[PDB]
C-alpha cells in the first residue's frame, strides 16, 4: 500500500487472508 | 479452497451495502425525486 512516489517513500503491507501470529501491526478482516 | 485457491472480502460489508439502502430509502420517501437532482 503506497501514496504515490512523488509524494512520499513510506509503504505499508498487507498479507492477505494471514493471522499476524503467523507473519506497527494490526489485525484487519 | 487451499489448493493456493482463496476468497477475498469485498470493500463494502453488508452493513455499509444496508446503510447505502437505508439512506435511499429515507431521501425517497421525505423528498421524492429531488434527492436525485440536488439537495433532499
Ligand atoms: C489470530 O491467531 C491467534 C492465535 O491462534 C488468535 O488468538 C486470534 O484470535 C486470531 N485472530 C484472528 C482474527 O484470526
Amino acid at each position: 500500500i503506497t501514496p504515490g512516489t512523488n509524494t512520499s517513500n513510506q509503504v505499508a503491507v498487507l498479507y492477505q487472508g494471514v493471522n499476524c501470529t503467523e507473519v506497527n501491526v494490526f489485525q484487519t478482516r | 479452497k487451499f489448493n493456493g485457491l482463496t476468497v477475498l472480502p469485498p470493500l463494502l460489508t453488508d452493513e455499509m451495502i444496508a446503510q447505502y439502502t437505508s439512506a435511499l430509502l429515507a431521501g425517497t420517501i421525505t423528498s421524492g425525486w429531488t434527492f436525485g437532482a440536488g439537495a433532499a
